[PDB]
């Protein structure tokens, strides 16, 4: 089976048109990406303290 | 009395693994966003109107003091 990755058409009701116009004029998805990067900023880093800490190894 | 031991999944298998996209909506409406913008614009305009009228009166007072001193 298969699926289409980009085959949807936007709804043309006045509410949807206004929402898209607000997204265009007020940079909503850009602020969303900013929020994602800020979330990563407040997460904990994954860096080990080499050479005092070593990565995992196996036999 | 030793049995074959091997890397196998647990009885009943593993739990479901999520793979679908999960981008939510997480937003207000365009109408509400525009309303907030217009409201803050109007509040700012009103405040600047009052403050700038006060500044004009202050300038008139300073100019009058200068006129009094000019002779
Ligand atoms: C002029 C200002 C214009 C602002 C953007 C206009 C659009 C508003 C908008 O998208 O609103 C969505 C939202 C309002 O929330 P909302 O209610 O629309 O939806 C957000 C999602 N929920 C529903 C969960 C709340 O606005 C914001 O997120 C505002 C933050 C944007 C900040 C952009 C940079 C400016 C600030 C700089 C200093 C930051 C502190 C320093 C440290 C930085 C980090 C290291
Ligand atoms: C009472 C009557 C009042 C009358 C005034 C009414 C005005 C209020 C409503 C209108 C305001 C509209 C906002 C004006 C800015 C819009 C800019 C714009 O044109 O939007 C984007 C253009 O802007 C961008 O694309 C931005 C790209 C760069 C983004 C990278 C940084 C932005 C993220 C940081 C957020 C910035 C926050 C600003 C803080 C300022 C602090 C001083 C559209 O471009 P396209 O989507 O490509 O399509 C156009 C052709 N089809």
């Amino acid at each position: 089976t298969y699926k289409f990755v980009n085959m949807r058409e936007p709804s043309m009701d006045m509410k949807s048109v206004t929402d898209r116009a607000a997204q265009t004029l007020l940079w909503t998805e850009l602020v969303r990406g900013l929020g994602m990067t800020l979330s990563y900023l407040f997460r904990e880093p994954a860096t080990i303290n080499y050479p005092f800490e070593k990565g995992p190894l196996s036999p | 009395a030793s049995k074959v031991k091997q890397d196998m999944p647990p009885p009943g298998g593993y739990g479901p693994i999520d793979y679908k996209r999960n981008l939510p909506r997480r937003g207000l409406s365009g109408y509400s966003m525009f309303a907030v913008g217009i409201g803050t614009l109007l509040f700012g305009y009103w405040s600047m109107m009052k403050w700038n009228r006060e500044r004009r009166r202050l300038q008139i007072e300073d100019f009058e003091a200068r006129i009094a001193l000019m002779p």
